[PDB]
DNA sequence: GATTCGTATC
DNA sequence: GCTACGGCTATACGG
DNA sequence: GATACGAATCTTTTTTTCCGTATAGCCGTAGC
């Protein structure tokens, strides 16, 4: 039960941004989060158990040092922590470099309920100001960890859409297309449309209809695909799309929707998957 | 120019209208709570309005706080109407408690929560519960004494809905505090009673002789005695009695003397329905006043269950079976009227008539009790949990869908017997579900 | 497009003189208007008596063209909680008149459905802003209103429509639609109306639809009974005669034959027999009790449903047993 | 044009001398007004017997010129939540307004029976904090709706129903002021229909004058109706079933009274029926309750009321 | 409102 | 001079 | 010493509106 890690944001930008995006997403989704510290990767899980699940994979090479030892299988240390305290710590550490610094963030598991000793340094202008934090966490049991599993997705009718990268010419237009439905206050369900490439956002109600359509170029990696989902999950999808260049959208006919985000670190690639159940039936 | 109950407030412990036993066992509890290692953390006072709950704590703090205070006098009363700029309303009591926790050594001050925060809003009520729960379970080596005074009053009907809760019906300590707070080792509860006639008469006489010139000027001095006795007989509230006496003294005519009407308790209403009420031989008038003044208690299924449970205590069960059959038949008929007021009226009238017709002098009645239906509901919940466990184990080790109806009928007794011999002669559940059935 | 409307919402009176039946109330409110003083009116009566039409015509007469802004009408279809009463009603009855002077009119249609807190808040608005605003309350059940609200409101009772008002309205409808009505059908229509104009209009529309060719064809009582599915008086008299005089088997046969001839309902026969037996002279006072009680539980059981033949046999047996007390 | 104040508000009393009814209570209010030391009070009684106007007249004669900024009238029409009570009542009570030596600020809380319990506790706190500068006057229909701790600090004054003589005196004053023609039988009919309600008497008199002019029994009984509780009481107390059935029909069914209204009125009358036995009263209560259930479930015909009357007569004359 | 036990007062 | 982010505010939700 | 008086006990788990908190949207100012 000896967990210790060191994070340096300035040394490696992309994976630190991935970690910050994962923390922001799990904080925005719901309170508390599951941190599974496997010996070769760290998985951050937000399980509400209709509401979606976020399964982000963070390789061990992301952090400068990843000593993980426990009596469980493959040194699996599973912990539940409040995202708000971790989010506040990460905001402080982000402002530490924003004011100008390159100090590392040391995290140790100092003692079932434990706490992480997230301590880092900051220099104003040549002064030493030690920032010490202790976030109370609970230690999930081994069987309780086994009760949490990533939901597999069937491929019988599931169809992939390769959304354009946001760094490209069409990326800003596609981001505007995604957020075009967010400017309506009285929207709770978005009914997607894909026929076999077009992505259509349809919001049909008693006395008003909406027909947002994407006329730009799109790719499907390698038939109608309709699923109606809540608007709050679509906000999370839009937030994830902006922070990831490689974004893959999977739509299942009246079953589910999958928002796949991948960060090409090559090296093991960091991936974020947001499984979303249909709010209601077609 | 000032109110009599304010200008004639007690200055010492001897002028407080309180029983000697009540003064003694409040003094002992408060003195024990000021010790460096006190078994009781907080003091809870419950009773009707104007029962000297608040003032006796003040006079005790005038003599206890200056004694135990270190060297380097009154209470620190919570004030709920204070609206601080950077303070959400639910956080006001938390901030008050955190600030008042710094009153232990050289800053000692009793804490008197006379007016509680808004408990009719559920969020702040739960916040109050978990805030006073943390005080009792605090790991602090020493804390200032805490005194909470709760006035037991019946909340009148305001809105029409059958989601009425305990706090919505009556305002009592049981409805505010949950089971954990009330049944706590570090909590001492001292329930209060209305002021008796003797102390009321003595204090009214003292107030009258303190204004002797003003009653002698209005020639009301000769008639003061009957007024004092009648006021002390009508009500047990010292504040209401003093206010009524001031109103009578300042008057110049023959205005009749009136005081506030206290609500009738649950067991009081049960006794009134069963055994009748003295000074009122008309059953119709008594029932009409009971329904007009205590409609909240009467219009409840708990009252009919109370009548059904306690109607056998009229003569220790020594009455004709025809009367009991008539009473239970009337109650069963009333149960089918879907809670109409006519049902309650007819049931109470029939019970009162039945008990009046058979009433005789020299009767030795019994003690009434609260209905046991909640215990039956708890036992049914335990049976439900055990049956869910049985259905889960029967649907996990093998495939067998049995209905809860069959679980209660046969599988609650036969299946434990099968698992018994199977196991001793050689599955998980071996005892009868819900326990055995006795008698 | 008044020709594209149901007859109930086609002959709604537009002026006060077009409202029949309640002559006293109409004359009183007209005198109120001509004198220039109008109290807080309260209209009470059975449905279809003409309360909404009367108050709407009164408001139109008072404000000929400013009806849109001088009249605020709220009914059960809109929310009338404590917040609506606190805000919208106060804002309407707190500002000055636009240019019509007079007073502002607030109509509370079906105020019996309002909550008690709403009425408690409304009573102070009524008694506070009465200088420039008058309230009208329409309700069919007075027990659902606060006694204070009834105290501050002048009560007007809308009686059920008498015969002559029904005759006049039916004559106007016949003149408008170029229809013919037999006097026997006229008598049948008024009897089934039960002091309701909406029922009369609906039955007249159904009877005009029933005729193969509306013109050159009269509407007889047979047409009325066929359209509305009600038993004829002769059928009721025959059934009662068979029950009272004949034996059990033939009375049951007569009841079954009468019911199966036209598909009549047992509840309609029960109501007809109740109406006929009220005119009977019974000299025992126990037959009356037995008849009323047994027929009441039979009608209630029919309302909850069950076996129809058993209920008919119950009706026959109840009548026979009750009339056995007259010896 | 239409500009004429209704006689209810046109003749609302402005002084305590014009209030009829509870002579002792009005005399006590006058003594309080001339003394100044008004205590916390609660006024309860039937609607329209002079509760609100008495409090307003007392405040007017107790403050006079300072009435504009010395009283705070809050009612059910205004918001009276715990936040509103907190803010407004605390600010008004804390206000240091100079007054005569025996004068105090008055917080008039009309319709206090419809106030939330948290507001009542806030009122308790405000009374305990600022009782030396301002006083609270409560106007309500029943004192049970005001919680006991609030009633502990208040001097309860109960207003009885107005007598026929006081109603007649006020009515005659209004006739003499308006100079309308009247008949003694008509005034008696107006009093009889009013049933101790002064506002109802004024409304009925104004309607009679504005609709027919001369106020006799004929015009009054042709514009206004006899109180249906009395008709129901007469129906229930009939000897034989035929008379009760005829009264019920010709006085409630042909007049346009709902069956549920008849059932509720019968329940109230039976609750307040004298000269009957307790067993008979409870049996009629049970029968009325069964009829009420049948009406509520949907069967609201005249047959149910006739059966209820038949069962009532059967239990009255036994078997 | 009833019962049961304990005091203060006449 | 433009954009990002923090603070203020209006609205829906919950119990 | 007899009796009136007092304390302790006899107890509990649809609909409307309201009170306070959560949250997203928009404006104003620091920084690039
Ligand atoms: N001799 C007396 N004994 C007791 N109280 C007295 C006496 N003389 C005057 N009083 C006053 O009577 C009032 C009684 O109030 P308390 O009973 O102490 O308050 P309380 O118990 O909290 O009642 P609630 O529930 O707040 S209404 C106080 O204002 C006292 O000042
Ligand atoms: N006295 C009448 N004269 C002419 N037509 C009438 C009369 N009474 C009712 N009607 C007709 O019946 C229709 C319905 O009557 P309304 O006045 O709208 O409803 P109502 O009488 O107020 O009954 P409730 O209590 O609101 S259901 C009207 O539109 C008219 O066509
Ligand atoms: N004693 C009285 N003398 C003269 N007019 C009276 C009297 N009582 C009531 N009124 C009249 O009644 C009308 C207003 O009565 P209010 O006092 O406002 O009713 P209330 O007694 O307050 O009952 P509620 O509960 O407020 S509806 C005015 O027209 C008064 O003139
Ligand atoms: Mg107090
Ligand atoms: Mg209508
Ligand atoms: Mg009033």
């Amino acid at each position: 039960m000896k967990l210790k890690l060191i994070v340096n944001g300035c040394e490696a930008p992309d994976d630190y941004k991935l970690l910050r995006t994962t923390i922001n997403t799990v904080a925005s989704l719901r309170k508390t989060a599951i941190l599974r510290f496997n010996s070769e990767r760290l998985t951050i899980i937000s399980t509400p158990k209709d509401t979606g699940q976020l399964w982000c994979t963070i390789p061990h090479d992301v952090f400068r040092l990843y000593t993980v030892i426990s009596a469980r299988e493959l040194n699996t240390i599973t912990m539940e922590c409040n995202c708000d305290s971790l989010l506040s710590v990460f905001k402080r550490y982000d402002r530490v470099m924003n004011q100008g610094s390159s100090s590392n963030m040391t995290i140790k598991l100092q003692s079932p309920i434990c706490a992480l000793g997230i301590t880092f340094e900051e220099i104003v202008h040549n002064k030493v100001i030690m920032h010490s934090f202790k976030v109370p966490v609970k230690l999930l049991f081994r069987a309780q960890d086994t009760r949490i599993q990533e939901p597999m997705i069937n491929y019988i009718q599931l169809m992939m859409y390769k959304l354009p990268p946001i760094s490209g010419e069409f990326g800003s237009a596609f981001h505007g297309f995604i957020r075009r439905v967010e400017r309506y206050s009285n929207v709770n369900h978005i009914h997607l449309m894909g026929v076999k490439v077009e992505l259509k956002i349809i919001v049909n109600e008693l006395d008003w209809h909406l027909e947002i359509c994407w006329n730009g170029p799109l790719d499907s990696v390698i038939s109608t695909h309709e699923v109606i989902i809540r608007c709050k999950d679509w906000k999370v999808c839009s937030k994830l799309y902006a922070a990831f260049e490689e974004v893959v959208l999977a739509i299942s006919h009246d079953e589910s929707c999958v928002f796949h985000c991948s960060l090409d670190r090559g090296r093991e690639r960091g991936q974020i998957i947001y499984y979303i159940a249909r709010s209601k039936g077609l | 120019g000032e109110q009599w109950y304010e200008k004639f407030k007690p200055n010492c412990l001897e002028q407080v209208a309180i029983h000697k036993r009540k003064l003694k066992d409040v003094q002992e509890a408060l003195d024990a709570m000021f010790l460096p290692n006190a078994k009781h953390r907080i003091l809870l006072l419950s009773g009707p309005s104007g029962c000297s709950k608040s003032t006796v704590i003040k006079e005790l703090s005038k003599i206890l706080v200056p004694k135990y205070r270190q060297n380097s006098h009154k209470v620190t009363e919570f004030r709920g109407d204070c609206i601080v700029n950077d303070l959400p309303q639910m956080e006001s009591f938390s901030e008050f408690l955190k600030g008042a926790r710094y009153l232990v050594m050289s800053n000692l001050s009793l804490i008197l929560i006379e007016d509680l925060p808004n408990v009719f809003h559920i969020d702040t009520r739960r916040r109050f519960q978990q805030l006073i729960l943390q005080w009792l379970y605090s790991s602090e080596p020493l804390l200032p004494p805490l005194v909470i005074c709760i006035t037991e009053c019946e909340i009148p009907e305001n809105d029409n809905n059958y989601r009425k809760f305990g706090i919505d019906y009556t305002f009592s300590a049981e409805t505010i505090m949950n089971k954990e707070i009330l049944m706590h080792p570090r909590l001492k509860r001292i329930k209060f009673n209305p002021i008796n006639s003797t102390l009321l008469k003595k204090h009214l006489k003292f107030i009258c002789v303190q204004n002797m010139k003003m009653l002698k000027e209005k020639n009301k001095w000769n008639k003061r005695q009957e007024v004092i006795d009648y006021i002390a007989q009508e009500t047990g509230d010292i504040r209401s009695a003093i206010t009524t006496l001031q109103f009578w003294a300042t008057s110049s005519g023959s205005l009749p003397i009136s005081t506030r009407e206290s609500t009738i308790s649950y067991f009081h209403a049960i006794g009134k329905v069963i055994h009748g009420s003295h000074s009122t031989n008309n059953d119709n008038e008594m029932i009409n006043n009971l329904f007009e003044n205590s409609n909240n208690l009467l219009s409840k299924e708990d009252f009919k269950l109370g009548i059904l449970e306690n109607y056998n205590t009229f003569n220790k069960g020594e009455f004709s079976i025809s009367d009991a059959s008539s009473i239970v038949d009337c109650l069963s008929e009333c149960d089918n009227m879907n809670g109409l007021p006519e049902s309650n009226e007819y049931g109470l009238r029939e019970v009162r008539k039945t008990f009046r017709n058979i009433s005789k002098q020299g009767h030795n009645h019994g003690t009434v009790y609260f209905p046991r239906e909640w215990k039956v509901r708890k036992l049914q919940n335990s049976f439900k949990v055990q049956a869910e466990d049985w259905l889960n184990v029967s649907l996990y080790k093998y495939n067998a869908v049995h209905s809860f109806r069959n679980i209660t009928l046969e599988f609650g007794y036969y299946a434990p017997l099968i698992r018994k011999c199977q196991s001793y002669k050689k599955i998980d559940v071996v005892d009868r579900i819900g326990g055995p059935i006795e008698a | 497009s008044k020709e594209n409307l149901p007859w109930v919402e086609k002959y709604r009176p537009e002026t006060l003189d077009e409202v029949y039946g309640q002559n006293e109330v109409i004359t009183t409110v007209r005198k109120f208007v001509d004198e220039g003083k109008l109290p807080h009116l309260l209209f009470y009566g059975p449905p279809g008596t003409g309360k909404t039409s009367t108050i709407v015509a009164l408001a139109r007469e008072i404000y000929g063209k400013n009806y849109s802004n001088m009249v605020l009408e709220l009914n059960a279809s809109d929310d009338r909680g404590i917040d609506v009463v606190r805000n919208q009603i106060k804002d309407f009855a707190s500002t000055r008149q636009i240019f019509s002077k007079g007073f502002k009119l607030i109509i509370l249609d079906e105020a019996d459905a309002m909550t008690n807190a709403a009425q408690n808040a409304l009573r102070r608005v009524i008694e506070r802003y009465t200088k420039n605003t008058r309230f009208c309350v329409l309700a069919n059940y007075a027990h659902k209103l606060t006694p204070a609200l009834l105290s501050r409101c002048t009560r007007f009772r809308f009686q059920p429509l008498p015969q002559e008002a029904i005759e006049r309205r039916i004559a106007n409808v016949l003149v408008h639609e170029k229809l013919k009505l037999s006097p026997n059908a006229e008598k049948a229509l008024i009897e089934l109306s039960n002091g309701d104009m909406r029922r009369v209009l609906n039955v007249l529309q159904s009877c005009k639809a029933t005729l193969d060719n509306p013109d050159e064809d009269e509407i007889s009582d047979d047409v009325i009974y066929e359209c509305c599915g009600a038993p004829r008086p002769s059928d009721l008299k025959a059934v009662l005669k068979s029950i009272l005089e004949d034996d059990w088997g033939t009375a049951h046969y007569t009841l079954n034959k009468v019911r199966s001839a036209k598909g009549l309902a047992l509840i309609d026969l029960i109501e007809g027999i109740v109406k006929i037996l009220e005119d009977y002279e019974l000299q025992n006072e126990e037959t009356r009790v037995h008849l009323l009680t047994k027929l009441a539980d039979i009608e209630y059981s029919i309302s909850k449903g069950g076996n129809d033949q058993i209920q008919g046999s119950a009706v026959i047996g109840a009548i026979k047993a009750s009339f056995e007390n007259e010896t | 044009l239409s500009l004429q104040l209704p006689w209810v508000e046109k003749y609302r009393p402005q002084v305590l001398s014009d209030i009829v009814g509870n002579k002792e209570t009005i005399d006590r209010l006058q003594q309080i007004a001339k003394d100044g030391n008004m205590p916390h009070m609660i006024i309860s009684g039937m609607p329209g017997i002079g509760k609100t106007t008495s409090v307003h007249c007392l405040a007017h004669e107790l403050l006079g010129r300072s009435y504009a900024d010395g009283v705070l009238e809050l009612n059910a029409s205004d918001d009276r939540g715990i936040d509103v009570v907190r803010n407004q009542i605390k600010h008004f009570a804390q206000k240091k307004l100079h007054l005569p030596p025996g004068k105090h600020k008055i917080v008039i809380l009309d319709e206090a029976d419809s106030m939330t319990a948290g507001a009542q506790q806030a009122l308790r706190r405000t009374m305990e904090l600022y009782s030396n500068s301002t006083r609270f006057a409560f106007a309500c229909n029943q004192s049970n709706k005001i919680i006991e701790p609030l009633q502990s600090r208040c001097a309860i004054l109960r207003y009885s129903k107005l007598s026929d003589e006081d109603v007649l005196k006020r009515l005659l004053q209004i006739i003499k002021l308006e100079d309308v023609k009247y008949t003694n039988d008509g005034l008696e009919a107006i009093i009889f229909t009013a049933e101790g309600d002064m506002r109802q008497a004024i409304n009925n008199l104004q309607s009679t004058v504005a609709g027919h002019g001369l106020v006799n029994a004929d015009n009054v009984f042709k514009i206004v109706d006899s109180p249906h509780p009395l008709i129901v009481k007469k129906m229930l107390l009939a000897s034989n079933l035929e008379d009760s059935i005829q009264i019920l029909r010709t006085d409630l069914w042909k007049k346009g009274y709902s069956s549920i209204d008849i059932v509720t009125t019968s329940f109230r009358v039976t609750k307040n029926l004298a000269q009957v036995k307790e067993s008979v009263r409870l049996e009629m209560i049970k029968e009325i309750g069964l009829t009420h259930m049948r009406i509520l479930e949907g069967v609201g015909t005249y047959l149910q009321l006739a059966s209820m009357l038949a069962k009532i007569h059967k239990l009255n004359n036994k078997a």
